[PDB]
């Protein structure tokens, strides 16, 4: 063999960071995806006049 | 119920109290308005209840002041009562046109101007004292 090591051990840490970030975002968004309580129109926005 | 319906004196006194009809709706709208206003303070009021609060305020500020202190309306009170309804409806109309709906967009909490509540009720009381 003539082949010594290649691209890095640092960009592997970068792609591992990206993988972990996306994995945690998916894990979080799979649990707290739906919490809807109410949607009342603010047809009396008091800061405009009062 | 049947002895009340066929009662002559009950109907005659009913007609006696039929004499005072315009002031009953004017006072029951106050009760309906305060009920809807407590509900809106709690936060589950539909838009109909909000416009109902608006209508009750406009009736007892531009229909009632010359309905009690004169006993009768002709001329200005109807015109200015509808003029208030017309004047409240630009922040509502513009914010249905240049928006999807009246739904509150998430925004910066320090942008909205807030004032101590005693000052607000002092302003309101002064405004009613001026109008009456
Ligand atoms: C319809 C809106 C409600 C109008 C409310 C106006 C009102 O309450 O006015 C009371 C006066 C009569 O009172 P009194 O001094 O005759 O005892 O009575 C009136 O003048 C009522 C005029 C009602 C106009 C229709």
């Amino acid at each position: 063999p003539m082949e010594t090591q290649i691209i890095s051990d640092d960009t592997w840490k970068l792609v591992d960071e990206i993988w972990d970030k996306k994995v945690e975002e998916i894990k979080a968004e799979a649990v707290i995806q739906i919490e809807e309580e109410k949607k009342k129109p603010q047809i009396l926005m008091a800061t405009h006049f009062f | 119920t049947l002895t009340l319906v066929l009662d002559p004196f009950f109907w005659m006194y009913f007609s006696w109290t039929w004499l005072f009809w315009p002031w009953f709706i004017a006072v029951g709208l106050a009760g309906y308005g305060i009920y809807c206003f407590r509900k809106h303070w709690l936060g589950e009021a539909n838009a109909f209840e909000q416009l109902g609060i608006v209508t009750s305020v406009f009736t007892w500020l531009t229909l009632v002041p010359p309905a009690y202190f004169n006993g009768y309306l002709e001329g200005w009170p109807y015109v200015f009562f509808l003029a208030y309804h017309y004047f409240f409806f630009f922040n509502v109309s513009v914010r249905k046109r240049l928006y999807g709906d009246f739904y509150a967009r998430t925004h910066d909490p320090k942008w909205d101007v807030n004032t101590p509540l005693w000052s607000r009720i002092l302003f309101g009381v002064g405004i009613m004292v001026g109008h009456w």
